[PDB]
């Protein structure tokens, strides 16, 4: 699923800046 | 038409309101973007609690005003860093847009100052925590819980837009959450006073607009399509487009296949799509009607945009405070001391600070 692939390749935690 | 003469008179009439309100806004912003305030504290004056984060540069820290007992937070920038990393015009802009702005769901600096080795601004403290912490705690929010945020953010780019402002780093990292429920942006690093196109490559990987991570210029337009991207991750409780790298990511922007969770309702895709949307003679806020191509969109029907202003709108989440300095709504993070070396350091740059 499309959730299933953000927990295990998306970036889950705190996000930073460039 | 979509419209009988009563209630087109009365969208009219709201409009016309908006404007006349957004002009007085512009005469108080540009008095003090002209003439900024200074040097309205020093350090100790106030006690260190805890750290709740870092901003886009240096940490920000919960203190405690040792003559009234009030409690800020309070974000540090070391001047040395912030030289070597080519940030001081960031971080000098920074300050001089939170003195000069004033609007409801903006924090608020209450003091600044500075010495030998660092920058203070000392801010409200907003106790609720970010928007990220509640988002990921219970999984996405329905629908018009993530429409209760997204309305105090277009009236907020409506209002940072008519200041020539663009904010280019929105993403629930940087909305706290206050204790009426009410969301306050936090962080101003990359914002910037703009006439029209701009190119930097700047913001969060998750919420660049197509045109900022190619190399064409961009406007205030990035900002409204950084609103889809947060509405869609709201509402889904992941973002449309993502990966292990910013590399990455940007290819899928690029790419720029949007699709939506099965439960999405069809009056949010369609909005989705009108912001989400990579051609700018097309995306909303940025056509011939401006921002009420979005307020009057179908899935804000039910939104009271005066009512929201007015914070009277009763919030979907109330945060558990306990007491004054209660730092429960936040994640911890380590405690590094404050030096402040014998010696100053970068004067000459930090004058206007």
């Amino acid at each position: 699923t499309t959730y299933a692939d953000f927990i295990a390749s998306g970036r889950t935690g705190r996000r930073n800046a460039i | 038409g979509h419209m009988g003469n009563a209630a087109a008179a009365k969208k009219g009439s709201e409009q016309e309101s908006v404007k006349e309100f957004l002009a007085k806004a512009k005469e108080e912003f540009l008095k003090k973007w002209e003439s900024p305030s200074q040097n309205t504290a020093q350090l100790d004056h106030f006690d260190r609690i805890k750290t709740l984060g870092t901003g886009s540069f240096g940490r920000v820290m919960l203190v405690k005003h040792k003559e009234t007992g009030n409690h800020y937070a309070m974000k540090i920038l070391d001047k040395q860093k912030v030289v070597k990393l080519k940030q001081i015009e960031h971080t000098l802009n920074e300050k001089r847009i939170l003195q000069a702005v004033n609007f409801p769901f903006l924090v608020k600096l209450e003091f600044s100052f500075k010495d030998n080795s660092n920058l203070y601004m000392v801010m409200e403290y907003v106790p609720g925590g970010e928007m990220f912490s509640h988002l990921r705690r219970i999984g996405r929010f329905s629908e018009p819980h993530a429409r209760f945020y997204a309305a105090q953010i277009v009236l907020t780019f409506e209002y940072l837009h008519s200041l020539d402002l663009i904010y280019r780093d929105l993403k629930p990292e940087n909305l706290l959450i206050d204790q009426q429920g009410y969301i306050q942006v936090t962080d101003f690093g990359f914002a910037k006073r703009v006439k029209g196109r701009t190119w930097t490559l700047c913001g969060t990987p998750e919420y660049l607009a197509p045109e900022i991570i190619l190399s064409k210029g961009y406007n205030k337009a990035v900002d409204w399509w950084a609103l889809g991207v947060l509405i869609y991750e709201m509402a889904a409780g992941y973002p449309p487009f993502f990966a292990d790298q910013p590399i990455q990511i940007y290819e899928k922007i690029v790419s720029g296949k949007v699709r939506f969770p099965s439960h999405f309702s069809s009056d949010l895709k369609d909005l989705l799509r009108n912001l989400l949307q990579v051609d700018l003679t097309k995306r909303f806020g940025n056509l011939k009607n401006g921002v009420n191509d979005i307020k009057n969109h179908k899935w804000f029907a039910t939104t009271d945009w005066i009512a929201i202003y007015q914070r009277k709108v009763e919030a979907p989440f109330i945060p558990k405070f306990k007491g004054p300095g209660d730092t429960s709504n936040f994640d911890d993070y380590e405690e590094e001391e404050i030096r402040v070396s014998i010696n100053e350091k970068c004067g000459k740059e930090f004058t206007e600070f």
